[PDB]
């Protein structure tokens, strides 16, 4: 009986390390959350970059096939 | 000899704005070689672009 009482005090401090074990495994999963909603914000900002390579990669091409030229209308897309 | 006295004169006038032009020229001559002493900053830079160019028509 008293060795019992030894072991549930045992047994308390064991719930209370648990507690706060549940505690922090929330919060773990609350910080992953957040880590991918920077994750999204970087991606966004890597396809803003990649908006410009196509602005740069359009223009060389633009003018190597001017520059090309070795043998029109000025119907265009301006949005 | 009277036209020969002429010529001598007048050749020697000839001389005259000859070495004139002469003189001249050289002190232009040293400002042309002094502008492209001053220019020859391209030829880095003209094969810099030069490279430009070459790969427009590599991609």
């Amino acid at each position: 009986s008293p060795a019992l009482l030894a072991r549930v005090n045992e047994k308390k401090a064991e719930l209370e390390n648990l507690k706060e074990l549940r505690d922090l495994s929330a919060a773990v999963a609350a910080q992953m959350e957040a880590l991918e909603q920077k994750l999204s914000t970087l991606s966004s900002g890597t396809e803003a970059i990649a908006t410009v390579l196509a602005n740069w990669h359009n223009v060389l091409r633009a003018i190597s096939m001017a520059s090309a030229k070795i043998p029109p209308q000025t119907l265009v897309r301006i949005p | 000899s009277y036209f020969e006295q002429q010529r001598q004169a007048l050749i020697e006038e000839i001389a005259m704005n000859f070495e004139h032009v002469l003189a001249n020229i050289n002190k232009l001559n040293r400002s042309l070689e002094a502008v492209i002493a001053v220019g020859n900053e391209f030829s880095s830079v003209e094969a810099l672009w030069s490279q430009f160019e070459n790969v427009m028509s590599w991609s």
